[PDB]
């Protein structure tokens, strides 16, 4: 499975969650940012590694990072 | 005594070009598809 | 889950055809294996090195065996000038009768291949004379191969596994390798030349059966122990000596004649014996420098800590670099590859110009093949050196432990280094290409007098300094009234000056404007290749585009289409790009070497001197003109012995072009295509009864780059090899 | 301070005022590091002392009529015999190298262990000119200035011989005969475009 | 040149300088079981000159001595 | 304080003096049991070989010991290979003041045999033949003479 990490520079804009085509990410309560919410990656067994989440992140440098890992049927995106 | 027989190429060339590669491919194929316990 | 690969559990659980490909590709990257420890890593490398050694000696055993069994070495030594060496016999049931007849040559009974490797000239020069000599050498090297293979097994056993500290004893290993592996080996080779090779070149047989009753010199070791070492330089072989016979032979065993043997047009055997004796002494002494268990010598760490310029111009200097180098296998391998890579090029440059082997110069095909062979190997080795330098920076480099030293300061001005390499490459490219194009236009409009022809005065000045009187500079060895000319006039200058002022050999060939332009093309290639490799290494850890690149490793596909798009951003991809430029550079180098020797060998250097100043000249007079015999190896009217090279020539073009498929078309296209094939197979009766165990997938992004480069590189090499051999041997065979 | 090498300039701060021969001349700031300057101070005196002997020996040989400094060692290469004031010296070149290497290593090895001492005094000052150490400042200035002049003179010997091939005394006689027609500007060497 | 006087003389000279001149300088600069100085080559020499130093300075003497003999032998040689 | 191979030399720690003939001689540190047995077996063969060479020469056996090699040999080697295998294997399996005298005499033989080999190549003289020459003319006959008269030695 790929490795997805959220870093404390997140502003809780939710754009990574909206952009994920696999429903890997979600928003959870937080107190470290004005929005009082932080991105979370609870279901990384379904991440395909497309990095649409990274494309959507506004912070500099990124607050959501994907590290490509071992390949399974799910992570490879196979329908067979 | 070192000189091989005149017929050696007729045997060794087919042996290393067709027979041994066939055994090696068959052996390797079964090994790479073998399932671990 | 699948067993294979055992070293990666992540790969073993991969359910696709990826796993087999990556199982092979990651097999020798020990550091990435599951459960790897530093001590076990070193022990695994040590055993692998024994495996390489046994393979090398078995490869040498095979070459000796086949020449003795199937070659014409005994016939060749009787007339090396007019007989072609035989590599091995052909047994191919696909041949037709005309092919059987065509390849039957060189005096053999059946079809054979002609050797281009030059082993005949090498073995003949060192004293081998009969097939029995070759047979015994073959058996000996097979035994040595087996011993090394056994030693690799032995040192993997519980009581024979060296500890980690043993592998990190730099001082002890350097002492032994300098004095023992370099020095004693060189001293032993001197003994062979004095006891065997030199007597054989004078018509005397010396072998294991009688070498203890034959004096290498009429005065046996008496001059050596009394200091009268000049007794061994007296009575050298005369200018009329016939190699291999006693006619015109001398008695000296250690000389400094410093030229070529007039008949063989190669280096004197007595000069090569004195060379290795002096090298042996230098290396034996050099191996007593570093500290070991005896309380004398240098500690390498102490030397490095001391060399810090007082002004602070290098910062902390070389502080911390002993641990950096000693703890990084990639820093060591990078240094080893860079050193060996440069040495390989030196071998190429010196062997053609100062041929050491008898009758090497006249074997034009062998001369061309050897120069091209070693220059391409040097090119690949240099790319690897920079590749592992970039791997070092990612995996092994520690910024905290290198704070302020020279290595950390290279990263501090990497933009200055890269941007200046960029400027040099741009300048060379614009102006070298510009001058060629200007000369092509002048040639096209029928005005060759308007072209820009810059004399290489700086290089001609160096040639004059070495004694070449053609250019009239007349200083140093070109000036008969100089101290340098006078002082050496009794040792080696007579032989050297005779050789350098003969325009029929390769010793400092005459150069002109055509040589000027191509040398700047070579500089363009070296600088651009270095730019790509250096940029790859210095940006390996990060860039403004990918600040955290070091967290992703040496090789990874990309970072996705975001931030403008990040294709080929990894340090591995920089190496992949650099190989194309290395091939282009070596291609320019070898084209230059080959064409300049083809026109010299044909007695018409004017064709090169007049056609090499514009690029249509290279296309028309080098490539197009010299392809004629090659492409007629077979045709509607028949075939000849060049048909194999004609076939290989097209074989090379085909593989080259197949590589373009992997380089241009990328994965996503193919993955979609394979899915329709997956659907079709499951829906086809009588075929869906069979099924795969690995789900088919398209090759990975990284894998496509490697495979495409492999096809590009293999086709590049084969195409030129066929052209080089066929165009040379066909002309001079 | 001895003076100013460039009138109107400011002495570099790293050259102390009491350093003998301090004219403030360090345009490349080689002595900026205090540790480097300490070595340079010792080395300058040593070079000056050898140059003072070298120039005196070069001039004495040619004035007395035993050839010039450049031709002195030719006997060791042409199979001749060593001479000194016309007195033959039995030793040959190989013997001379042995004596010099052993002697100089002993003397120079002893000086090295002293730790950068430039004014030993004691046994090396039998007449005690500088024993007071109060007036030694003037003498040290004279030693360094004469030493610097000797160093410049010796480079003049080597350079002049390489250009004209004559001995320093012979070259001086050539200049005096025709000052405007015999100088560095008329060698055909020093200035290529003259 | 006689080999005995040349080799003995050069060896004697290099042993003397190594014992009386540069012994102090060398010591200052100088200052899993196959990498340890297990055997301490103790000596009764007052200055600490032990066998290892004798081999070193002696080796230089022999090397320099043969250089003198070799260079001189060239003079008068024929065809060389 | 047992005698040491060098005056005023402290014996190495790993050599406690228990082994027979322990003079504290191991500058390289190789000894840091198998070697002790290895020294004897190599020494024992040297004593047998040294005695044989000296004994054979005295009785007048010819040719020289180094020329002794020159039942066919090709048939002897298979016999020796098989015969010696059993003894060595059984000897290995068992392993798996007299002692000091054995080692000291054994060490002397090992050095002595190397003298026989080097003397033969340098002098072409058997051990007794070489000894007699030295006695007849010690200063005249020595290593210095033979090393400087190899052409005469091989000129026969
Ligand atoms: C301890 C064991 C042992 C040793 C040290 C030697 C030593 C020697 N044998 Mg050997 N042998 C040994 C065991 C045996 N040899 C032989 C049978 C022979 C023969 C028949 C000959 C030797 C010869 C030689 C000599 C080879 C010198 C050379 O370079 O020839 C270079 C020449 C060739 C290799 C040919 C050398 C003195 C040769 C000799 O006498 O040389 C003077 C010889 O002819 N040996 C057998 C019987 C299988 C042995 C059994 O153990
Ligand atoms: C057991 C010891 C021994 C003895 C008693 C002799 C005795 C003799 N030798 Mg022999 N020799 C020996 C060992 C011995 N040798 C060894 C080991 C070698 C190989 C290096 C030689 C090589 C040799 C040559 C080449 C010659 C002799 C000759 C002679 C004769 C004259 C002496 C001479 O000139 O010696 C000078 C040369 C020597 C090597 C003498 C060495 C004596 C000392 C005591 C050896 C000490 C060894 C030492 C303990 C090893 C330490 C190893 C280290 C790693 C710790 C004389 C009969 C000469 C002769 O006339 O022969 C017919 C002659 O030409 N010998
Ligand atoms: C790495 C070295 C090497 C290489 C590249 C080759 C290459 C070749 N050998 Mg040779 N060969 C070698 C070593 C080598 N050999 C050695 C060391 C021996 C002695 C045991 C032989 C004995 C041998 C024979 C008897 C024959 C060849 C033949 C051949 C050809 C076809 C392949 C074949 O039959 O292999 C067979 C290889 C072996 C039997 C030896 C393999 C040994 C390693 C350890 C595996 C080919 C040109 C054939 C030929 O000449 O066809 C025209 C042939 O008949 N080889
Ligand atoms: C080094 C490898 C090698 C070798 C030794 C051969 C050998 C042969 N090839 Mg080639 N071939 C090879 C590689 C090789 N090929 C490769 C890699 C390719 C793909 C590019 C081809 C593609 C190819 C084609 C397309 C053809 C050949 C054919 C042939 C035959 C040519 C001679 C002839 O006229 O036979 C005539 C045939 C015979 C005399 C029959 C010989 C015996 C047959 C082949 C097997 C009998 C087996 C037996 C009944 C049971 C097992 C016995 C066994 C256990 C002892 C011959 C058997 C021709 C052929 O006839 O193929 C059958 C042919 O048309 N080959
Ligand atoms: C002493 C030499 C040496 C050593 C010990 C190593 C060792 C290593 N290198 Mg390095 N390297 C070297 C030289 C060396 N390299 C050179 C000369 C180059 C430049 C070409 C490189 C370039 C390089 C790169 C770019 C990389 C390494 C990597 C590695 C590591 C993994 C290797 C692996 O798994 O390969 C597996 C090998 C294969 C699966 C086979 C590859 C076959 C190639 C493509 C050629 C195929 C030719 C074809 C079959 C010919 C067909 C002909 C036809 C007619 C039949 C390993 C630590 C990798 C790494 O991760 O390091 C940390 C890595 O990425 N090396
Ligand atoms: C023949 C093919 C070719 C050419 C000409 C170039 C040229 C260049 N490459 Mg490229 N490259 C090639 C193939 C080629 N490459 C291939 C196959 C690969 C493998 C993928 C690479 C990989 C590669 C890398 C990785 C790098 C380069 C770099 C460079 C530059 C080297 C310095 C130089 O020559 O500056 C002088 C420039 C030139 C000679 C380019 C041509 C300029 C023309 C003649 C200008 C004409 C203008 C004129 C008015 C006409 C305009 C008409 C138009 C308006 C219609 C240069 C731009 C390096 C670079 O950028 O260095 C700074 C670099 O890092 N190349
Ligand atoms: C040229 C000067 C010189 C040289 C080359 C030597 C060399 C040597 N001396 Mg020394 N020694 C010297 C001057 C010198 N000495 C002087 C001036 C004295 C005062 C009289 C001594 C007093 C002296 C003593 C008392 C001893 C040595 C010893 C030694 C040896 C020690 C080696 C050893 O066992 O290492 C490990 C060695 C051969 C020792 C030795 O064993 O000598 C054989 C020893 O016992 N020396
Ligand atoms: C391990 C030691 C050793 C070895 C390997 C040899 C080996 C040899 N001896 Mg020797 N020998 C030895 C010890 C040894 N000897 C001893 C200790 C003595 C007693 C002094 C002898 C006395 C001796 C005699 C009297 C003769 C041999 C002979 C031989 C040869 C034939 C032996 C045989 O037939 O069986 C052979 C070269 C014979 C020989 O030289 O034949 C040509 C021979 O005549 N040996
Ligand atoms: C990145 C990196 C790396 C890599 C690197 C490389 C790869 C390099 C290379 C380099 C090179 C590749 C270099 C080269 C150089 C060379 C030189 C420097 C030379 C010189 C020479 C000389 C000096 C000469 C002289 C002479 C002459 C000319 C003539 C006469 C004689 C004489 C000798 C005098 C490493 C690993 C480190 C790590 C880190 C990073
Ligand atoms: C034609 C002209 C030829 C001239 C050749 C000159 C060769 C010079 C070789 C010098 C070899 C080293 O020898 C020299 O090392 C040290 C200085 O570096 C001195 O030793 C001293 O050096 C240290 C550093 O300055 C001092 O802090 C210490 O007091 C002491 O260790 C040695 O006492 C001396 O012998
Ligand atoms: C420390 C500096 C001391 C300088 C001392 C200078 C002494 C000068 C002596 C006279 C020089 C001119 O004399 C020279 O003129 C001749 C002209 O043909 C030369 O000839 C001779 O070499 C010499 O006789
Ligand atoms: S890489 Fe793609 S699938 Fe994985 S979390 Fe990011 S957007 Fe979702």
């Amino acid at each position: 499975a790929h490795i997805v990490k959220i870093y404390d520079t997140c502003i809780g804009c939710t754009q990574c969650v909206r952009a994920c085509p696999l429903d890997v990410l979600e928003m959870v309560p937080w107190d470290g940012c004005k929005a009082s919410q932080m991105a979370s990656a609870p279901r990384t067994e379904d991440c395909v590694g497309c990095k649409r989440c990274e494309t959507a992140c506004p912070t500099d440098f990124l607050s959501v990072r994907v590290y490509l890992g071992s390949e399974s049927t799910r992570s490879m995106g196979l329908s067979y | 005594p070192f000189v091989p027989p005149s017929w050696a190429p007729s045997v060794f060339v087919p042996l290393t070009g067709l027979v041994l590669p066939a055994i090696a491919m068959a052996t390797l194929f079964v090994y790479i598809e073998k399932e671990a316990p | 889950t699948k067993l294979f690969p055992k070293f990666s559990q992540g790969l073993a659980q991969d359910p696709t055809t990826r796993r087999i490909w990556y199982g092979l590709a990651m097999a020798h990257d020990f550091e990435s294996h599951d459960g790897m420890t530093e001590e076990n890593l070193y022990q695994k490398i040590f055993a692998s090195h024994f495996g390489q050694l046994s393979i090398i000696f078995l490869w040498t055993s095979g070459n000796l065996f086949h020449v003795a069994w199937q070659g014409n070495f005994e016939q060749w030594v009787t007339d090396p000038v007019h007989i072609r060496p035989i590599a091995h016999a052909i047994w191919d049931p696909h041949f037709g009768q005309p092919a059987v007849e065509a390849f039957t040559r060189g005096g053999a009974s059946g079809p054979v291949n002609i050797s281009t490797s030059g082993v005949y000239q090498w073995w003949y020069t060192i004293g081998m004379r009969t097939n029995q000599d070759l047979y015994v050498g073959s058996v000996f090297l097979a035994l040595v191969s087996a011993i090394f293979l056994f030693a690799g097994w032995l040192h993997l056993q519980p009581n024979f596994q060296p500890s980690l500290s043993w592998f990190k004893d730099a001082e002890s290993r350097l002492n032994h390798h300098l004095s023992g592996l370099f020095g004693v080996s060189s001293l032993a080779w001197t003994g062979h030349l004095v006891h065997v090779a030199i007597p054989e070149s004078r018509g005397q047989h010396v072998g294991w059966d009688n070498f203890l009753s034959v004096l290498p010199h009429p005065q046996g070791l008496t001059p050596f122990f009394t200091g009268n070492w000049a007794a061994y330089a007296q009575s050298p072989d005369t200018a009329s000596h016939v190699f291999g016979t006693a006619q015109g032979s001398g008695q000296a065993i250690l000389t400094f004649l410093g030229g070529f043997h007039p008949q063989t047009q190669s280096l004197w055997l007595t000069d090569m014996a004195h060379h290795h004796l002096a090298i042996a002494v230098i290396f034996i002494v050099a191996g007593h420098m570093y500290r070991t268990n005896f309380g004398i010598g240098h500690r390498m760490q102490a030397i490095l800590e001391a060399h810090t310029p007082p002004s602070g111009s290098l910062g902390a200097g070389h502080k911390g670099l002993f641990d950096t180098v000693n703890n990084s296998l990639h820093f060591q391998l990078g240094l080893a590859l860079a050193s060996v890579g440069t040495i390989t090029s030196l071998v190429a440059q010196h062997m053609y110009s100062l041929p050491p082997y008898a009758f090497q110069a006249i074997d034009f095909t062998t001369q061309a093949a050897l120069y091209t062979h070693h220059q391409y190997i040097a090119g690949f080795i240099m790319c690897g050196a920079f590749a592992h330098g970039a791997i070092f920076f990612i995996r092994d480099y520690d910024p905290e432990q290198n704070k302020g030293n020279v290595l950390a300061r290279m990263l501090d001005h990497k933009e200055a280094l890269i941007s200046h390499l960029s400027w040099v490459s741009l300048f060379l490219g614009f102006h070298t290409l510009g001058l060629y194009v200007h000369n092509d236009v002048m040639q096209a409009f029928g005005t060759p007098e308007k072209q820009i022809l810059i004399e290489p005065v700086f290089a001609q000045w160096i040639q004059a300094a070495h004694g070449k009187a053609l250019y009239g500079f007349d200083f140093l060895l070109s000036s008969k009234t100089s101290a340098a000319f006078a002082n050496g006039q009794s040792l080696w200058l007579p032989g050297w000056l005779d050789a350098i002022n003969n325009n029929q050999n390769s010793l400092f060939l005459t150069i002109g404007p055509g040589d000027f332009l191509v040398h700047h093309a070579i500089a363009l290639g070296l600088h651009t290749t270095t730019l790509i490799l250096v940029k790859g290494a210095l940006d390996a850890r990060g860039s403004k585009l990918m600040p955290d690149k070091k967290d992703f490793g040496y090789s990874f596909p990309c970072d996705g289409p975001g931030r403008g798009g990040t294709c080929d951003i990894s340090a591995y991809d920089a190496f992949y790009l650099a190989v194309f430029w290395m091939l282009n550079t070596i291609g320019w180098v070898t084209f230059y070497w080959h064409w300049k020797h083809l026109t010299l060998w044909q007695g018409n250097v004017a064709q090169f001197d007049e056609s090499s100043t514009y690029l249509m000249g290279w296309l028309r007079d080098y490539l197009w003109l010299n392809s004629s015999q090659l492409i007629n190896g077979y045709n509607p009217f028949g075939m000849n012995s060049l048909s194999v090279w004609a076939w290989t020539f097209l074989f090379g073009h085909l593989i080259y072009a197949t590589g373009f498929m992997f380089l241009i078309s990328w994965r996503g296209y193919w993955q979609e295509l394979i899915e329709t094939l997956v659907w079709a197979h499951e829906k086809t009766p009588l075929a869906n009864l069979v099924y795969w165990k690995d789900k088919p997938v398209a090759l990975s992004i990284v894998q496509a780059r490697l495979v495409g480069l492999a096809h590009f590189s293999v086709g590049y090499i084969f195409t030129y090899a066929a052209f080089l051999i066929a165009s040379t041997s066909g002309r001079f065979g | 301070k001895a003076g100013n090498w460039l009138p109107g300039s400011d002495a570099p701060a790293w050259l102390p005022d009491d350093l003998p021969g301090n004219y403030g001349f360090d345009p490349l700031s080689l002595g900026k590091e205090p540790a480097s300057l300490k070595r340079f101070t010792e080395s300058e005196v040593i070079h000056g002392r050898w140059a003072m002997l070298g120039v005196a020996g070069s001039l004495a040989v040619e004035l007395l009529g035993y050839g010039n400094w450049y031709d002195a060692p030719l006997w060791a290469v042409n199979g001749g015999k060593a001479t000194w004031f016309g007195i033959e010296v039995p030793f040959d070149l190989n013997a001379l190298l042995a004596f010099e290497f052993v002697a100089m290593a002993a003397a120079e090895g002893q000086r090295g262990d002293a730790g950068g001492v430039v004014y030993p005094g004691g046994a090396f000052d039998p007449l005690g000119f500088a024993k007071d150490s109060s007036k030694s400042g003037e003498l040290k200035l004279k030693e360094i200035k004469n030493g610097r002049l000797a160093m410049v003179a010796f480079l003049g010997f080597v350079a002049q011989h390489a250009a004209t091939g004559k001995g320093p005394i012979a070259a001086l006689g050539e200049h005096l005969a025709n000052p405007w027609g015999a100088n560095f500007a008329t060698n055909g060497i020093s200035v290529p475009f003259f | 040149l006689d080999p005995q006087i040349v080799i003995s003389g050069s060896t004697a000279a290099f042993l003397a300088i190594g014992r009386f001149v540069f012994l102090g300088y060398q010591r200052r600069e100088a200052n899993d079981d196959l990498q340890k100085n297990s055997t301490i080559f103790a000596t009764n020499d007052p200055a600490g000159f032990n066998i290892i130093d004798v081999a070193g300075w002696g080796a230089l003497g022999h090397a320099v001595g043969f250089a003198v003999l070799a260079i001189n032998s060239l003079q008068g040689a024929n065809l060389s | 304080a047992r005698p040491t191979w060098l005056p005023g030399l402290n014996p190495p720690a790993h050599l406690k003096g228990a082994l027979a003939g322990d003079n504290g001689f191991d500058p390289l540190g190789l000894g840091q049991k198998w070697y002790a047995e290895a020294e004897k077996t190599n020494g024992r063969w040297a004593m047998m070989a040294v005695a044989g060479i000296l004994g054979q020469e005295l009785l007048g056996v010819t040719p020289a010991w180094w020329e002794a090699g020159a039942i066919p040999a090709q048939a002897l080697t298979p016999i020796e290979f098989i015969v010696m295998g059993f003894l060595e294997i059984k000897r290995y399996q068992g392993f798996k003041s007299m002692a000091t005298k054995e080692v000291k005499n054994g060490r002397l033989a090992m050095v002595a045999f190397i003298g026989f080999c080097v003397q033969a190549l340098a002098t072409r003289t058997q051990p007794i033949e070489g000894l007699t020459a030295h006695l007849a003319d010690p200063f005249g006959k020595n290593i210095t003479y033979y090393l400087t008269h190899l052409p005469e030695t091989l000129g026969s």
